[PDB]
């Protein structure tokens, strides 16, 4: 019976440390390339945007 | 040709709106989706982290 | 809440048991 | 959440507190 209690423990913890660092590595991994990646989203789409604008004028002008 | 010029001008025009239309939806939207992207697992997942140790009690 | 569903089931036995245990302890007289 | 760490302490605690209770009145009786 006790050892039922200790496998509890031992589950746990090892699923505690595999959490710690499952629950940060994975956000630090998803969140950090997902920002990294939609940085880059993000500016390519204000370039992008401002080269519309630009566009925009010159069509205007035309 | 005047007139398939001014339908392909007209219509260069519209796909070509058409394009510049949807890169800015597609960015308003990726954008816009990125930040859902990016807080949705963000939060869901910092809750998880979170939950890892909100249970350690 | 995974961990909790376990733990939750975890601890309501065990303190069920205990609980259980305690009653009986004294309640055989 | 207010809810799993407060009771998971306090039914970890009726645990240990019938625990003893047991051995306690395991002991007395």
């Amino acid at each position: 019976f006790d050892d039922i209690h200790r496998k509890r423990m031992e589950k746990d913890l090892n699923e505690l440390q595999a959490l710690i660092e499952a629950h940060f590595e994975n956000r630090k991994k998803e969140e950090e390339e997902l920002v990294s990646l939609k940085d880059r989203i993000e500016r390519r789409r204000a370039e992008r945007a401002e080269q519309q604008r630009i566009r925009n004028e010159r069509e205007k002008e035309r | 040709l005047s007139d398939k010029l001014k339908e392909a001008e007209t219509r260069a025009e519209f796909a070509e709106r058409s394009v510049t239309k949807l890169e800015k939806s597609i960015d308003d939207l990726e954008d816009e989706l990125y930040a859902q992207k990016l807080k949705y697992k963000a939060i869901s997942e910092e809750l998880d982290h979170a939950l890892n140790d909100m249970t350690s009690i | 809440m995974d961990a909790i569903k376990k733990k939750m089931q975890m601890l309501k036995l065990d303190k069920e048991n205990a609980l259980d245990r305690a009653e009986q302890a004294e309640a055989d007289k």
